[PDB]
């Protein structure tokens, strides 16, 4: 994790996905002033294990892409540090059912 | 459709491709070469458009299949084009590949390694693997060929391995996986590829430049010559070629360039043109973009149109003949070209002859395909593209919608004597509408009579179909032949080829048949229900019961309705069990009733169920049989049971309420116990006298023991008697009760009538005295309010000169007049309320129940207490557009009133009533307010037509799957569970009505029979888990949502609600447990819990239910009720359009709701509001004095007289220091730039041009038509689709994607920073003024400085927080202390943590919320914002609908709108083609080589396949005994 | 009382099996010509709504 102050050089930004399997994540300290997952409208997002995903795709007989999507650059996706393929479990409070478990695939 | 004719073969999928020239030449029936269509005499010319080889024409037999005009299907022919032509639909694409390719090495100018990178990514995307396509970009080692070829090898190695690995598992098939997200990733790449392809100038493979290609509107390409820099580049790179061994360009040259390029770049184009893997292994050839031949459609689809006597030539034949003339001409030009040549040199002519030949045939080809691509001829003939998109298009006008057989139309007339589930069919329709009834042993008797009766005697038969397939019409036949055919109906089939079959009788529509009743617009599925046919003799109109009035939204004001007669038993069963009226008691919008009695019946019930209503044995029994007939199957006991009398001695008498008890006792099942309900009435106990309980509706064991029955009981009102009966006994019983009550009250209104008269409008002498006395105080009110707003002590006289001057100030200002109007209105309306409260009802001469005018308003039969008060007391203050009566420039509201009159009457306050009459002044004012409403109905462009049409086309496929999840047409998951609990809205009503369910325990326990279910379900698994989740939930009650335990997720997520008793929503669980704790009451608290658990189980949404259409209908239909204008933020349909239709990132009224802490006071919050609110220089300035003096130089002395320092510091939170910085840095720099610009503008244009013309300053009968004229046309028109967007929507769719030392140093520093100022003195001690001198040149002359300064002051900002204009403090919303911002900037509010709770900061802007807080937060904003639109208009829409809509908008992880843009990411090309731009979506489908899987409702309709929703969500198989 | 000149049941029609257009082979437009009643996109939407696939068919 690299917390930058104002801006990063376009040449320096190219060095971010240059060393796999190691991942580099950049964050502006002004954008980290308030935690987004603490907001009342942001439910509890939980990244699922390769086994938990495997089980979910079996119960509903789903294909990776056939699921609701979460962008790789989505604020919460960037917070948990989601990679393409990773499934996230969303426990959201409904004004009809209460606690409801939904899911999203990061592409 | 014939059931005797089954089909064994079916179309499973449609493949889009291009016809090859070689393919057309072989299938062609005849080559068309002749432009003439007919020979002399009248026979079709050989080689012409009417050739008999193309099919039978002019009573001649076809020369291909030999059949006549009837049986011949027609045959395709072909035109041989003498030169190849660009196919208009694919010209744009071939153009892209022409500009992207090198003219030397004949490769794309983009580097091969980069091209291979796209080919790799596109191959991996043929299979459903996006993650791998991105992982390819990670594969990395002016660069050597040996190194780059290794990169291509390593990339190809990963592609081959990733495909094989995913192929080994169930990740992708040999045919490849294809999803909308996969399609999104493909569409992105194919776009990026063409963008990179077009960008390259110099070829990356061989460094030589290619000449750029330009294009015009029509299909024609030119070649622009290279520049000297690029020509010298060709020379220096000319030697390396040897070692290896504007002008128009012809169609052949382009084809030849693309021929080599498509061969050399075949690898990438293989995946660029194939959506899924190319299993056919076909070569991607350039000649697919070119047309060497034209297919000639069969004569069958090119027949000449006959209108009366005149036989008009077919427009397609005309366009085809033109192609034929040009082809013969080029054949001659090529023949003359073939002759001669030794003599040449001037070859500029032979190319000029060639260019003309090519451009002429091309134009003729274009004119035939797409007319809007052909040259203007001195309206043109429509092309085949125009034929598919004439108006709404072939797909919308003739596929998605069609004119139908076995259907009728007529004006509807009311009828209370028919059942609520029936339709009164005129005998005219009954003798024409027939059903194909197959003759059998069980119905031979019934059909023999019908056959004898014939086509004019009902119940008869129009025709008889034999087992051989032939038809025998009974129309011309006499009783003798009909009698003979009837005795031949059940004869055994001699033919073994038809022994399986039996004869059919096309019998008249009987009283046992189903019909589909339709009243347009069909805004919701309740506007298309199934009715039971009741043929009524001597009728000329369709008769309909009053209970149906609501659902159809049909008023008997001369309305028209469509009757559809389905022709098979599967369609019958559906119209009787799914779309039938009785199953439509509750609307899915809110789960509330849309069925009930409307006017006479409500007034009849209040009288019949009244204590005063008594009946003798003779009277009582008559009322029972009058509405309940056992012969019509109204009874459940086969004998009319009767209660004993309520009065035994002296005379035997029955009460009115006892009739209601007896009706229920005979219509409800005997096996089930009576209904138990404690409801309320619209009529208060006070009206029925002292100590009455007649408001409390009491039903104990199916007996009305207390209270009368209103609109609140047997009307379309929730939790009434009919609804309570509907929940306990079902929909069939509730329907019987409605029809029974409907008859009873009709019969009761016949024996005991109901009237309204003058006696019901009169006040007593006592009551009228009160009226005059309260209205006597209203004279003072006018001047009192006028003296209050004007601010004058001791209440000055009405003729006061200072007051009259003060009222004038008010007259000239729109805001000041508003304050005066609102104050005077509130005061006179208080006098109105007093009159009404006193006089009604305690002052009315005739009183309830006898006062029918009063009775109708209280019962809810018709009218309200407001209408009653206007009739008997006063009309009140006539309000016009929120204010009072309009006033003239003279200060007079009418020529009768005094200028600036301080009287209530002058302002529009009407003391008069409609009973006594209204004065002429009051009459004119009432005319104003009366018309005002009708004017608003004329100026209302907002329509719900297009809004609903956009939702329905994108949600049609969305339904409930057998795995309880909400899945789209293509199997893609939208929701994991409907509303997170899987409950049907039409069931979720008494599910929380625990007291009701308890009072009816044994009745519901018998309803939800568990004895036949206990062996099929689990009784503990879910119940145990429910306790474990409740345990962890109670542990983290005070804890916040982010810190909450994630150990155990909800019981519904782990256990199937239809299989496990207890897998209930936590909302239901909490509500049920709370009831058992707060209410301790032979039913145990444990056995009741099981019943409610079982009720939830039986309230689940059925798999197959089209929740998509239902949702859009549930948002569309009630959004028609919000077409009216405002009485700041965007409301109604425009706000709903901002969300659903456009998903705007630029909202009209962006806001932020800031929750303030408890430690921050009301004064502190208001100071904070001032601190963020945008402050302008204009807001602090009182006066500006400019003293223009010309001496030596134009000297401008600008003095800024501000308000007092303490005044603006307490009103804007702005200091004197803050004012100094803005003037010294912003204002002077802005003023200097404005003066310089004004000097330039003066010297630029000296004056306007004289003599030269300047621009001007600024359906007819349809706009001149009144409502009765305009509605008379809509009355008969059978709608193609939903309303139309021709309003504001069309303009929204018009957007594409002596001084101190310190003061002297300050002045001197400012002089160095400004080019025109000389002096600068500012009030530093007091802070009241700012003076500065401006020096201009002698050439600058005259200038309007005051106007220049003024404009810059209101443009100068003192303090502004980015994107925020004003922060206000409204009244606490539902107890929550909040601040509403007129702008959006979260990061700025994040810094105000001491005042605002950063974890509760709400915002209406969805896109802004998505950008900062994520997709789930934006999703929650969509469901809340759409709810705000409906809640404001007091419309309740179930959150299950909104959640589905929001989930569909957020399906891609973004914010997609219901429009062409959002739709782009959808599998079905047929669904896309039937939405808009049919030929455009078709072109995209062909180029992708797409396979339409026929899984969307639209696609299935196109190919005639049964829809996969509801009854089509499964298959029916027959169990056969023999092996 | 006043009798208004309009006769509202002027658009009264019934069709079992009448004439059809050559191209679409669908009931032709025209009350007096024994024409068909149009089942438009909204009625299609309503028939999808009930989940009544055979009524749509
Ligand atoms: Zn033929
Ligand atoms: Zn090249």
């Amino acid at each position: 994790i690299f917390v930058y102050q104002n801006n990063i050089t376009p040449s320096a930004m190219k060095l971010v996905p240059s060393i796999p399997p190691a991942t580099i994540e950049t964050f502006n300290e002004a954008a980290l002033v308030v935690n987004i997952t603490h907001h009342e409208l942001v439910p509890k997002h939980i990244r699922l294990s390769s086994d938990e995903k495997r089980e979910l795709l079996k119960r509903y007989r789903l294909k990776e892409s056939q699921l609701p999507r979460i962008q790789r650059a989505d604020p919460v996706a960037l917070y948990l540090g989601l990679k393409r393929g990773e499934v996230v479990k969303i426990i959201r409070k409904s004004e009809t059912s209460g606690r409801y478990a939904s899911y999203r695939i990061c592409m | 459709m014939d059931i005797s004719k089954p089909v064994g073969s079916e179309i499973t999928s449609v493949d889009f491709g291009i016809l090859t020239a070689k393919e057309i030449r072989n299938l062609s029936a005849k080559q068309i070469t002749n432009p003439t269509v007919l020979d002399n005499l009248g026979h079709p010319v050989s080689g012409g458009l009417y050739d008999l080889a193309l099919g039978a024409f002019l009573r001649n037999l076809c020369s291909t299949c030999g059949l006549d005009e009837k049986f011949c299907p027609g045959h395709q022919g072909h035109i041989e084009l003498p030169v190849p032509c660009y196919n208009p639909l694919f010209f744009n694409q071939l153009y892209i590949y022409l500009r992207a390719s090198c003219l030397f090495c004949h490769h794309f100018r983009l580097k091969s390694v980069e091209v291979h990178r796209y080919a790799c990514k596109l191959r991996l995307l043929q299979y459903g693997l996006i993650d791998e396509s991105y992982k390819l970009d990670e594969i990395t080692l002016d660069i050597s060929s040996t190194l780059l070829n290794e990169l291509k090898s390593k990339r190809s190695e990963y592609v081959d391995m990733a495909i094989a690995k995913a192929l080994s598992d169930g990740r992708t098939t040999e045919r490849g996986s294809f999803t909308a997200t996969v399609n999104d990733e493909r569409k992105k790449l194919v776009h990026e590829f063409h963008k990179k392809l077009l960008s390259r100038g110099k070829c990356d493979n061989c460094g030589m430049f290619s000449p750029k290609f330009r294009k015009d509107g029509f299909t024609k390409i030119f070649e622009t010559a290279l520049n000297e820099k690029q020509i010298t580049n060709n020379r220096v790179k000319g030697f390396i070629r040897q070692d290896m061994i504007s002008t128009y360009i012809l169609s052949t040259e382009v084809k030849n360039i693309l021929d080599t390029v498509f061969r050399k770049e075949q690898c990438v184009l293989q995946y660029v043109f194939h959506s899924r893997p190319n299993l056919s292994r076909k070569l991607v050839k350039a000649d697919s973009f070119f047309m060497d031949v034209l297919v000639v459609p069969p004569t069958r689809f090119r027949l000449p149109s006959k209108l009366g006597e005149e036989v008009h030539e077919n427009s397609q034949n005309q366009l085809l003949s033109k192609v034929l003339t040009t082809s013969l001409l080029i054949r001659d030009l090529n023949d003359d070209l073939s002759k001669l040549k030794v003599s040449l040199e001037d070859r500029r002519v032979i190319f000029s002859r060639l260019m003309n030949a090519f451009v002429t045939i091309q134009n003729d080809v274009n004119a035939f395909i797409d007319s809007t691509k052909a040259q203007g001829r001195t309206v043109p003939i429509p092309g085949v593209k125009q034929a598919l998109e004439k108006k709404e298009g072939l797909f919308r006008k003739h596929m998605m919608g069609k004119r139908v057989n076995y259907a009728a139309r007529s004006v509807i007339s009311p009828d209370p004597n028919i059942e609520t589930n029936e339709i009164g069919v005129p005998p005219v329709f009954a003798v024409k509408l027939t059903y194909p009834e197959p003759v059998t042993a069980y119905n031979i008797a019934e059909l023999r009579q019908a056959v004898i009766n014939g086509p004019d005697k009902w119940p008869g038969a129009t025709q008889i179909q034999n087992e051989d397939g032939s038809l025998v019409s009974l129309i011309g036949m006499s009783v003798e032949q009909r009698k003979a055919l009837a005795n031949q109906l059940l004869t055994p089939s001699s033919n073994v080829s038809t022994h399986t079959l039996n004869k059919k009788v096309y019998r008249h529509i009987k009283n046992r048949d189903v019909v589909l009743m339709n009243r347009q617009p069909t805004l919701h599925k309740a506007s298309m229900m199934g009715h039971k046919v009741r043929v009524l003799p001597n009728e000329k109109t369709l008769r309909l019961h009053y209970a149906n009035t609501g659902a159809y939204n049909a008023d008997f004001d001369g309305d028209e309705m469509n009757m559809h007669f389905p022709q098979n038993e599967n369609a019958r069963a559906e119209a009787l069990n799914l779309a039938n009226t009785d199953s439509q008691y509750l609307t899915p919008t809110s789960g509330s009733p849309v069925r009930g009695l409307i006017q006479d019946h409500i007034s009849a019930g209040v009288w019949l169920t009244s204590k005063d209503s008594f009946f003798t044995r003779e009277q009582y029994q008559q009322y029972i049989y009058g509405c309940i007939r056992p012969e019509d199957g109204h009874t459940t006991r086969s004998k009319i049971v009767t209660l004993p009398p309520t009065i035994f001695k002296p005379y035997p008498l029955w009460t009115g309420k006892q009739i209601i008890t007896t009706v229920l006792l005979n219509v409800t099942p005997p096996d089930m116990p009576g209904i138990n309900l404690i409801s309320k009435n619209k009529i208060k106990n006070e009206y029925w006298g002292k100590g009455s309980l007649e408001n409390e509706v009491l039903f104990k064991d199916g007996a009305l023991l207390c209270g009368i029955l209103d609109k609140s009981q047997y009307g379309a009102s929730k939790y009434g008697i009919v609804h309570s009966l509907h929940e306990v006994y079902g929909p069939e019983v509730a329907a019987k009760v409605l029809s029974v009550l409907g008859r009873l009250f009709t019969n009761y209104i016949t024996a005991t009538a109901f009237t309204c008269g003058m006696d019901d409008l009169r006040l007593t002498a006592e009551g009228n005295k009160w009226r005059t006395d309260i209205l006597k105080t209203s004279v003072d009110t006018g001047r009192e309010a006028a003296a209050e707003v004007t601010n004058l002590d001791k209440d000055t006289p009405a003729d006061d000169p200072e007051l009259l001057k003060r009222l004038q100030e008010i007259l000239r200002d729109n805001n000041k007049s508003g304050i005066l109007d609102a104050v005077t209105s509130s005061k006179v309306n208080a006098i109105t309320s007093q009159v009404v409260s006193k006089c009604v009802p305690d002052g009315t001469m005739k009183k309830f129940p006898c006062n029918s005018m009063q009775a109708m308003a209280l019962s809810g039969a018709k009218g309200s207490n407001v209408n009653v008060s206007q009739i008997m007391c006063l009309l009140g203050q006539q309000a016009l557009e929120g204010r009072r009566v309009p006033v003239m420039v003279s200060g007079k509201t009418l020529p009768s009133f005094k200028p600036y009159e301080t009287d209530a009457m002058a302002g529009g306050y009407v003391k008069g009533r409609f009973y006594s009459g209204i004065k002429p002044q009051e009459y004119y004012f009432h005319c104003m307010a009366g018309r005002e409403g009708l004017i608003d109905t004329a100026v209302k462009t907002s329509r719900s037509g297009y809004l609903q049409r956009c939702l329905t086309k994108q949600l049609e496929g969305v339904h409930v799957s057998y795995d309880n999840s909400i899945r789209d047409a293509d199997g893609t998951l939208v929701q994991f569970m409907y509303g997170g609990d899987a409950i049907d809205i039409t069931k979720e009503s008494h599910m929380t009505q625990f007291e009701f369910c308890l009072d009816n325990y044994y009745a519901l326990l018998k309803k939800y029979n568990p004895s036949a279910l206990i062996e099929h379900l689990d009784v503990e698994s879910a119940l145990k888990y429910s306790k474990k989740t409740l345990k962890y939930r109670k542990k983290h009650s005070k804890e916040p949502h982010y810190k909450q335990s994630v150990k155990y997720d909800p019981v519904l997520a782990k256990y199937n609600p239809a299989k496990y008793l207890g897998s209930v929503s936590e909302n239901f669980q909490d509500k049920l447990e709370s009831f058992l704790d707060k209410n301790s009451k032979g039913v145990n608290e444990k056995k009741f819990r099981a019943l409610m658990q079982l009720k939830y189980m039986r309230s689940l949404i059925n798999p197959g239910e089209a929740v998509g259409i239902i949702a859009s209908q549930s948002v569309g239909e009630p959004s028609t009720q919000m077409t009216l204008n405002t009485f700041n933020v965007t409301l109604g349909i425009p706000r709903l359009r901002e969300i659903v239709m456009t998903a705007s990132a630029a909202i009209k009224t962006p806001q932020m709701t800031l929750p303030i802490w408890n430690d921050v006071s009301d004064e502190q919050a208001d100071t904070f509001c001032k601190s963020i609110s945008k402050v302008l220089l204009s807001e602090v300035i009182d006066k500006v004095i400019v003293t223009e003096t010309t001496g030596t130089a134009r000297s401008y002395v600008i003095h800024m007289r501000f308000f007092d320092n303490n005044e603006y510091s307490e009103e804007y939170d702005v200091s004197k220091e803050e004012l100094q910085n803005v003037i010294s840095n912003q204002f002077i720099h802005l003023l200097e730039a404005a003066i310089v610009k004004e000097i330039k503008k003066q010297k630029r244009t000296t004056g306007p041009d004289i003599g030269v013309a300047v621009p001007r300053l600024q359906n007819s009968k349809r706009l001149e038509e009144d409502n009765d004229e305009e509605q008379s046309h809509k009355k008969t028109k059978q709608a193609v689709s939903y309303d139309e967007p021709d309003e504001d929507e069309i303009e929204t769719m018009r957007e594409a994607e002596n001084m101190n030392k310190v003061q002297r140093d300050r002045q001197s520093a400012i002089i160095s920073h400004h080019r025109f100022i000389t002096k600068y003195n500012f009030d530093d001690e007091s802070g009241k003024w700012c003076e500065f001198k401006l020096e201009l040149a002698a050439d600058t002359e005259k200038l309007l400085m005051v106007n220049i300064v003024e404009e810059i002051c209101r443009k100068s900002i003192i303090r502004q927080i980015p994107h925020i204009d004003r922060c206000v403090h409204p009244e606490p919303e539902n107890g929550k202390r909040v601040l509403v911002t007129e702008g959006v900037n979260f990061q700025a509010m994040w810094d105000q943590e001491a005042f605002i709770d950063v974890d509760g900061i709400t915002s209406n802007d969805v896109a802004a919320v998505l950008k900062t807080y994520g997709v789930e937060a934006a999703r929650n904003t969509i469901v809340n914002e759409i709810n705000n639109v409906f809640s404001r208009y007091a419309i309740s829409v179930s959150f299950r609908h909104l959640d589905l809509i929001a989930d569909m908008m957020t399906r891609q992880g973004t914010y997609l709108a219901f429009n062409r843009q959002g739709m782009e990411t959808s599998t079905s090309s047929f669904m896309k083609m039937s939405y808009e731009t049919t030929c455009q979506f078709l072109t995209k489908a062909v180029l992708d080589n797409e396979r339409e899987q026929l899984d969307s409702p639209s696609a299935r309709i196109v190919v005639g396949k049964l829809n996969n929703v509801g009854t089509g969500s499964f298959d029916v198989l027959a169990k056969v005994p023999n092996a | 009382y006043q009798r208004l000149r309009h006769m509202v049941n002027d658009k009264f029609q019934v069709r079992s099996t009448g004439p059809v257009n050559s191209l679409t082979m669908q009931p032709v437009k025209g009350r007096k010509r024994h024409g068909g009643i149009r089942v438009g996109e909204m009625e299609r939407d309503a028939l999808i709504g009930h989940g009544t696939s055979f009524l749509l068919q």
